[PDB]
RNA sequence: GCCUGGUGUCUUGGGU
């Protein structure tokens, strides 16, 4: 079965559905039922699916670098100035952004 | 600035590194900069206008760091796809399929000549294929003297076997061609080509000779060989047009028959989507599978010969599309991802009456480029064209 | 502004000889003769008779760049012969030919005046 | 000013092909090639060059 | 621990097929005459038949592969795909060492059987991506290059090496050295702007 | 006049060029490749049709929306002693053989656009500066330098050539020598050289 | 005349011949709309010449009826760029920058729209006479 | 063992056949008569009044076309190789041209009759401007309306074509051979028959059609060349396929000469 | 030097009868700005 | 000319729209920003005084 | 002083692909099951179905730059209609009698079909093949 | 501007036939049939005289600036 | 008798 809309957690525990297998496309959603390992394959999943879609192929080490930037804080952090800018790193670099 | 100084060599916008690779120098008259036709495909360069930019270093120390990391053969395979950016293209592609056809003989005086134009070949003519009444090289023979020795590449097109009827498939022995059609499949830029397989057997260095190499020998061959093409080649002849005109006839009774169902209620919902939706999505899948048929019946009719045909099959330029929408049809305009709209109160021009849903109606273009395009298709083409 | 004079094809500078000649010692008696000055005209006319030769193994010519008017020639020929004196051999069959063939126009020539 | 900037020894031109160039070469027009400069170094091997 | 440029499709051969299909490929058997290795292809063809201690070695060997494909099949590749990029393609190793050394030929080999398996396995602990001898480097050694050890006993074992690649003893040592040269030539350099 | 635009990449002598057996030979060559994917089947058609106009002498109307077929066209030229689809058999200039391919031929109608290369091409060494950034100043004009912009910066990171990274942006541009305390670490440093 | 607002509600042929019913087979020539989903027509108005939907640049093209229609925008720029004679008068006036062609050419194919924009009287441009070819490799 | 066969003749072109010769030969010799058989063409305008509509150096470029009788152009020397100061008798011909209307109304047409030679190496038969007839007024070169003036000097030097086109002796040269194929050095574009669809050479009638059994003669070379000649009138049609012989002869001589030198 | 500038014609070489101006005169080799086409040369003092 | 920018992306001011037939020129706009907002009169066009 | 003779007739001639070559299918008259699969150039050595031809296969025609030949020298070649040169690319060591060799000719292929016995000789580097009348 | 001296494809003089093709106009000969009878049989050649703009009258009436 | 400075800020139209 396919849905619009989601609610992850609810639609898992109804009987007759494959628990263990349960997929959604909204990643934030993921993170806040299966944890942050969980999120790093969904995010792959996503990014794969829509480069590989114009039969376009980009060499598995590039897509799981960008991952795994963004998930090293634990939290889902956005390719903005509101993700990037909250980092630890020097003045002079965040400000050229 | 002198010969084979190293300059670092640059078009605008950079969107990957192979936007910058170092080149050596050569002092030459006339005012423009002169690139061998192989490196126009990284660069995403062509020869319409562009511009590029050139970068001398000032130092004894960056001039090394240029010809050690930076250099053309060092890009030749890019970490993007772990496969190459350049391969042969365009004139030089397209006649390395014609000359290496398995009727193409070459007689002696002309075998010397091409032997020669190979800066690498170690002086030895190879013995022709034919003897006895009159010595013959095949095409085979001469592009294998351009390919180093210990190279071995086996591929298998559509299951052929090792007495290849159809020509197709690959197979390369001690650098010599034993069969097959050389293409955009061995001689491109895709991966686990001749190109890849020869930077990992040789190196950067010999890589960088077998581009020089190939171009040299095809494009000789070809400028005596000659090619060309011309308004026959968009013609299909009479008997053909005839099915081609059917194809289209029955699918516009189709579209009838999916409006008539639509109105009386008689049609089919698919899931997710309303009547209208549905009725949409029916009739435009039928429409393009219509013109597919159509232009599938255009090519195959094409004989070996037609020039059109023969650089759609090199790779070299021009897909099977564009046989269908020059020869029997151009096909459905989009725009915004569906047919044309009612810009007009429920009408597409004022030419038509209103609640019109047929195909000539909301752009169709039955014609092809060659018959020519009515008033009415015309703007419509024009409508998707503006979108793109 | 860097267009090269056009007198340049033909003028030939006061160092530079317009003929040169270097063995290719990597096969035995073969040499390669470099052509300064000079087209396809010249060059494909002596080819083509060379190599009629019996005693001519390979002979070739490559114009490198049509922005230098230069080619050069490679011309091999077996143990007996030596490739310099077959290259002046070539030379007087054509200004003979030549010679026959002006006479015989010349001749026809006033027969239609 | 900081990010980029605009530099020395530079140079323009609209491009053309050529077949009979090697594929790590570049055909530089000789105007150019006057105005470019290299600065190398006085030695013992290259001071009567 | 690779940089992109050096790896490309190649297939592992201990993925698809049946279990009947890969026993036929794969299996020696000492005793049972007609499932051994063919007489033809090896001088030392009657010293061989019945020794229990060397079918102890090939038993290991194939205990190993059946691991392997156990792994690979249930929790590396769920779906099938056998066709994945990898590092250093020993398919074209192994015809160019067909090419150097002439081995074409119905002659009999040399090569003998603990040659083979004692070679193979002692390639799998040189392949170094990270040196040092702390007790976690040599796990991480073991797991970088988990995949490309199963890749290579896919194809270096014993039937195939003796009678599809028909190696001798100069060729087998030259393909052992070549591997081992190419794999660290692979590895990713320290400084890249990743 | 159909959007099929280029640049001269050589010049060739009048007996270089390829010929028809009348001796007529091109004044331009362009690429067959130019065709298929961009599909000006209209650029043919006008060739086509040219060619029948300089023989008969007029000029054809080739005002969009008429009865005038390719077929028609055809039927005139062939009429005329010339291969009806425009083809000619042609000749190589090099050597006088035949090329195995005949050649589409004839008149079309072409336009000289402004874009010239002598209007375009530019190179600095040194020479003017900003009077605000002492870098170099912007434009042919004025003899301009070209801009290392921020995607050049990114591809030499790629490269990993820092040390040609460093050179560009300071030696072959605006380099300049400050002076700091060793303390408070400011630019306050009031330096006579020649003091000491 | 008619503007947008009142084309709405009127109902135009396009040209003199769809105003009445006919009687071809020629495989060349173009197909003609069936026309089949309302029995019978009451046209109210018919079009001059439907060639007059192009404006001034593109009017210069000749056949935009078979071409792709990017290149028609293409040219449409591109003509606008192109030396020709701009006035007779140019040796009286003192203009930033001028370009004369020394010998334009009017075109060997012209279309009929062509005659009020005087391009047969100062044409931009050359006849060259032109082979489509690879030659030598140099026009890749 | 050459021979020629002369088709027709006229003063200003000759059509002719040319046999028992090689391919190269034939192609050779089309390509010196194009592009090194000398000839003498204006290379210097000194324009001391030019108040026409005309630019000045418009006027110069057609001036540099205009063809010049260059009979006796062989003994005359290249202005590069002369041990003279300046131009003298011996390496240029001077023209002179002057024209002017007087009148308010009309206009006067200034035609190439007007160029008057002025100096030149006597008496050699070089310099005039070719003329068809003698009441021919021969190339337009600008149009004069009331008080506009046009006094110019010309300098007429000798050259070859490969420097610039003006001093080219020949137009077309016409040139083909074996109007039936049987060489098969062509593989026909065709829709449905190949015969049908090409049309015949205008030498079709001068050889034999192949015969429908024959077989194909893989020894068969080529070996008759039909070509023709046609001039300006800058030299008549029989001088420069002699002179195109002659030059090619001093080419292949030189040759001949620098091997026996280097040793 | 008393001939910069000077209006100047050519009497040997390829240039031989050709106006120009000189535009530098450092030493033996001369700059005349041709006035023929547009290009500046490298000349010597002989001619 | 339309005045409404480079600000704001979309489609709908840049579309030729259906109602432009034999008003303005439905093939000469510019190539870039402008693209689809600069038009240009058909050639019967005319504008009410 | 050859490896392989025999005498073959012509069952099928397949133009269709090209204009200058023809496939050629043969079988031994004097002993079936050894097949000849041959594509030869139509121009130079127009064959027809059944036509019996003499077709044999040295290692050499002697009774490594190749030079045009005088004509005081003599060969094998001296006998025969159509020679070609070539390279052994495959050798099938198949089932209880079905050899196949497959020789690449610069791209015009030839498999032979037969046993054992009549093929044991052909496992060679390069072949010619002589073809007569 | 005013009818070219040579054609630029092959050559052949045609600046001295500009004249005489205005007057075989007049008697109401055909384009083709005027080329024909001067002879010039190739149509690079005919291009020149059958599609040139003399626009020279033209700026020949801007009464002259001296 | 070596050194040797000619603008900026916009706007508009274009090129890839
Ligand atoms: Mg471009
Ligand atoms: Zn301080
Ligand atoms: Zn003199
Ligand atoms: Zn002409």
């Amino acid at each position: 079965l396919e849905t619009d809309g989601i609610n992850l957690a609810e639609v898992m525990a109804v009987p007759g559905v494959d628990s263990s297998r349960t997929y959604s496309n909204s990643f934030v959603e993921i993170l806040s039922v299966l944890g942050i390992e969980a999120t790093r394959s969904s995010l792959y999943k996503e990014i794969l699916n829509v480069i590989a879609f114009d039969g376009s192929y980009v060499n598995y080490r590039h897509m799981a670098l960008l991952v795994d930037v963004m998930t090293s804080r634990g939290y889902l952090m956005a390719i903005t100035r509101h993700g990037i800018n909250r980092a630890d790193t020097g003045a002079l670099m965040r400000c050229s952004f | 600035l002198m010969d084979d100084d190293p300059v670092l060599f640059n078009r605008q916008p950079s969107l990957h590194k192979m936007s910058m690779m170092a080149h050596r120098v050569k002092v030459m008259p006339y005012s423009t900069f002169r690139l061998n036709l192989s490196v126009t495909s990284p660069y995403n360069a062509d020869f319409d206008g562009d511009e590029m930019n050139l970068h001398v270093p000032q130092s004894e120390e960056t001039r090394a760091e240029l010809s050690q990391l930076c250099a053309v053969p060092l890009q030749i395979v890019s970490p993007q796809s772990n496969k190459p950016v350049m391969g042969i293209v365009q004139d030089t592609l397209c006649g390395v399929r014609k000359m290496t056809l398995r009727d193409t003989f070459i007689e002696y005086e002309q075998v010397m000549n091409m032997l020669f134009w190979v800066p690498s070949w170690d002086g030895v003519v190879p013995q022709p294929a034919i003897l006895k009444p009159k010595p013959l090289w095949t095409g085979k023979q001469l592009l294998s003297i351009a390919i180093p020795s210990g190279i071995h590449l086996q591929r298998t097109d559509g299951g052929n076997s090792l007495l290849s009827p159809k020509d197709n498939g690959m197979l390369i022995v001690d650098g010599k061609v034993m069969f097959g059609v050389v293409d955009k499949k061995t001689v491109g830029s895709g991966g686990g080509g001749l190109i890849h397989t020869v930077m990992r057997e040789k190196g950067p260095k010999i890589c960088a000779e077998l581009f020089g190499n190939i171009q040299k020998v095809v494009n000789y061959w070809l400028l005596h060989n000659g090619f060309s093409i011309g308004i026959g080649d968009a013609i299909a002849d009479a008997s053909t047009m005839k099915e081609i005109t059917h194809a289209i006839s029955s699918a516009k009774e189709q579209v009838q028959e999916i409006i008539y169902k639509a109105q009386h209620n008689e049609l089919e919902l698919k899931p997710g989507m309303t009547l209208r939706e549905s009725f949409e999505g029916e009739v435009s899948r039928t429409l393009n599978d219509a013109r597919d048929s159509a232009g599938r019946s255009a090519e195959m009719n094409l004989k070996d010969l037609n020039n059109v045909k023969q650089m759609v099959s090199a790779g070299s330029k021009g897909s099977f599309i564009n046989i269908a929408q020059m020869s029997a049809c151009v096909g459905q305009q989009m725009v915004e991802g569906k047919r044309i709209a009612f810009g007009f109160a429920d009408r597409s021009l004022p030419h038509f009456t209103k609640d019109d849903f047929s195909p000539e109606s909301k752009g169709f273009v039955e014609n092809s480029y060659l018959r020519g395009l009515t008033p009415q298709e015309f703007f419509f083409h024009a409508m998707a064209g503006r979108e793109g | 502004m860097n267009a090269p004079d056009r007198f340049e094809l033909f003028i030939l500078p006061d160092d530079v000889p317009k003929l040169k000649i270097t063995p290719d010692s990597r096969v035995p008696n073969c040499i390669i003769i470099k052509f300064e000055r000079e087209d396809h005209t010249l060059a494909n006319l002596l080819r083509e008779e060379l190599a009629l030769y019996p005693d001519v193994t390979f002979v070739a010519y490559k114009v490198e760049h049509p922005l230098f008017a230069n080619f050069v020639m490679r011309l091999q020929t077996e143990e007996g012969t030596r490739p310099k004196q077959a290259l002046e051999r070539a030379c007087a069959s054509i200004i003979n030919k030549l010679k026959t063939l002006d006479h015989k126009f010349n001749e026809e020539w006033n027969i239609k005046n | 000013n900081l990010m980029g900037k605009r530099v020395d020894f530079s140079a323009r031109t609209v491009i053309s092909g050529d077949p009979n160039l090697e594929l790590d070469q570049v055909g530089v027009p000789i105007s150019i090639a006057k105005t470019l400069s290299y600065p190398e170094t006085v030695t013992q091997y290259n001071i009567h060059r | 621990g690779l940089d992109g440029t050096q790896v490309e499709r190649q297939t592992i051969d201990t993925i698809p097929g049946s279990d009947k299909a890969f026993h036929k490929r794969y299996y020696v058997d000492l005793m049972d005459e007609k499932n051994s290795i063919k007489p033809d292809v090896i001088e030392y063809a009657a010293d061989i038949l019945g020794d229990v201690e060397l079918q102890k070695e090939l038993n290991s060997e194939y205990e190993q592969l059946v691991s392997d494909r156990k792994f690979l099949r249930e929790i590396v590749f769920v779906n099938g795909d056998h066709n994945w990029p990898l590092p250093v393609n020993l398919r074209r190793i192994i015809q160019n060492a067909q090419q150097i050394f002439h081995l074409d030929r119905a002659k009999a080999s040399d090569l003998t059987i603990p040659e083979i398996i004692h070679g193979v396995r002692d390639l799998c602990k040189k392949l170094f991506v990270l040196r040092g001898e702390n007790e976690l480097i040599k796990e991480a050694q073991q797991n970088a290059t988990s995949l490309f050890q199963c890749l290579v006993r896919a194809r270096l074992a014993t039937r195939r090496i003796l009678e599809e690649f028909r190696l001798n003893r100069d060729a087998f040592e030259w393909v052992l050295g070549t591997i081992e040269a190419q794999f660290q030539r692979s590895l990713v350099h320290p400084g890249e702007m990743v | 006049r159909h959007g099929q635009k280029g640049t001269i990449g050589v010049t060739y002598r009048h007996e270089d060029m390829p010929f028809s057996a009348e001796g007529i030979v091109p004044d331009l060559i362009i690429n067959p490749h130019a065709i298929p994917s961009r599909m000006t089947v209209a650029h043919l058609i006008e060739c086509l049709l040219s060619k029948v106009g300089s023989i008969r002498g007029y000029e054809g109307d080739a005002t969009p929306f008429t009865d005038l077929t390719v077929d028609a066209v055809s039927n005139l030229l062939r009429d005329n002693g010339y291969q009806s689809r425009g083809f000619e058999v042609m000749y190589n200039g090099h050597t006088g053989k035949k090329l195995m391919a005949q050649v589409f031929f004839g008149p079309t109608y072409y336009q000289r656009l402004r874009h010239m290369v002598d209007d375009k091409i530019h190179a600095r060494a040194r020479g003017p500066v900003q009077v605000l950034t002492r870098q170099p100043v912007e434009g042919r004009s004025r003899d301009g330098g070209l801009r290392f912009g921020e995607m050049e910066r990114d591809c030499m990171i790629a490269h990993g050539a820092a040390g040609f990274l460093k050179e560009r942006l300071m030696e072959a541009s605006d380099a300049f020598r400050v002076h700091v305390c060793g303390i408070c670490g400011l630019m306050s440093v009031i330096a006579n050289l020649k003091k000491n | 005349y008619v503007d947008g607002e009142e084309e709405e509600t009127i109902m135009i042929a396009m040209t003199p011949e769809d105003l009445q019913t006919r009687s071809l087979n020629d495989t060349a020539k173009r197909i003609k709309p069936e026309m089949s989903t309302s029995s019978h027509h009451t046209f109210t108005h018919c079009e001059i010449h439907p060639s007059m939907i192009l404006g001034v640049a593109a009017s210069i093209i000749p056949f935009p009826d078979h071409n792709q229609s990017p290149r028609n925008t293409y040219q449409s720029a591109m003509g606008k760029q192109a030396m020709g004679v701009f006035l007779t008068n140019y040796n009286v006036r003192m203009d930033t920058m001028a370009n004369i062609l020394y010998y334009p050419q009017k075109p060997l194919a012209k279309t009929q729209a062509m005659e009020y924009l005087k391009f047969r009287e100062l044409p931009a441009g050359q006849n060259a006479i032109v082979a489509i070819a690879c030659y030598s490799g140099y026009n890749q | 063992e050459p021979k020629v066969n002369i088709i027709n003749a006229q003063d200003d072109e000759v059509e002719l056949m040319l046999s028992d010769v090689n391919l190269s030969l034939a192609n050779s010799l089309r390509r010196t008569m194009l592009a090194e058989v000398p000839t003498l063409a204006i290379d210097l305008v000194e324009i001391k009044m030019n108040t026409s509509v005309l630019a000045d150096e418009f006027i110069s470029h057609r001036l540099g076309l205009i063809p010049l009788v260059s009979e006796d152009v062989e003994e005359m020397k290249y202005s590069r190789d002369c041990t003279c100061e300046d131009y003298c008798d011996e390496c240029s011909v001077v023209l002179e041209l002057s024209a002017r209307h007087e009148g308010e109304e009309g206009t006067t047409d200034v035609y190439s009759s007007s160029l008057i030679k002025v100096s030149g190496p006597g008496n050699l038969n070089v310099g005039e401007p070719v003329r068809r007839d003698d009441y021919d007024q021969g190339i337009l070169l600008c149009k004069l309306r009331n008080h506009q003036e046009l006094n110019i000097r010309c300098i007429a030097k000798k050259g070859i074509a490969k420097e610039h086109a003006k001093w080219s002796p020949c137009s077309a040269i016409a040139f083909e051979y074996d109007p039936h194929n049987k060489l098969k050095h062509t593989d026909f574009w065709f829709e449905v028959d190949a015969k049908k669809e090409w049309p015949d050479s205008k030498y079709a009638t001068w050889e034999e059609p192949p015969k429908p059994g024959e077989v194909f003669d893989y020894k068969a070379k080529p070996n008759r060349f039909y070509m023709t000649v046609e001039t300006t009138g800058s030299l008549k049609a029989n001088q420069v396929f002699s002179r195109g012989i002659k030059t090619l002869q001093e080419k292949l001589a030189n040759v001949l000469f620098e091997l026996e030198n280097s040793r | 030097d008393p001939t910069l500038n000077k209006t100047v014609k050519i009497r040997q070489g390829g240039y031989k009868g050709k106006i120009g101006i000189v535009k530098e005169a450092n030493g033996d080799r001369f700059r005349v700005e041709l006035h023929n086409p547009n290009k500046t040369i490298p000349i010597p003092c002989s001619f | 000319n339309t005045p409404i920018g480079r600000d704001g992306k979309l489609a709908k001011p840049r579309q030729l729209h259906n109602t432009h037939w034999g008003l303005v020129c439905p093939a000469e706009t510019p190539e870039g920003q402008a693209c689809g907002l600069v038009k240009n009169l058909s050639l019967l066009s005319g504008i009410s005084i | 002083s050859a490896l392989f003779d025999d005498i073959f007739t012509v069952q099928t001639v397949d133009n269709g692909r090209y204009n200058k070559v023809s496939r050629i299918i043969g079988i031994s008259t004097t002993n079936s099951a050894i097949k000849l699969t041959l594509d030869i150039n139509n121009e130079m050595f127009p064959v027809s179905q059944d036509d019996s031809l003499t077709v044999t296969l040295a290692n050499s025609l002697s009774l490594k730059s190749w030079r045009p030949p005088k004509p005081t020298d003599k060969s094998l070649a001296d006998d025969y209609d159509y020679v070609m040169f070539g390279t052994v690319y495959k050798f099938e060591e198949g089932d209880e009698d079905k050899i196949k060799v497959y020789v690449s000719f610069g791209g015009l292929l030839m498999c032979l079909e037969g046993g054992y016995k009549s093929l044991a000789s052909l496992k060679q580097d390069n072949l010619y093949i002589l073809i007569r009348r | 501007m005013i009818i070219p001296v040579r054609c630029f494809s092959c050559g052949k003089v045609v600046g001295d036939k500009w004249d005489a093709y205005l007057r075989l106009l007049e008697e109401g000969k055909q384009e083709g049939d005027a080329l024909d009878e001067l002879k010039l049989k190739r149509y690079c050649c005919r291009r020149m005289v059958l599609t040139h703009v003399d626009l020279i009258e033209k700026f020949l009436r801007y009464n002259p600036l001296e």
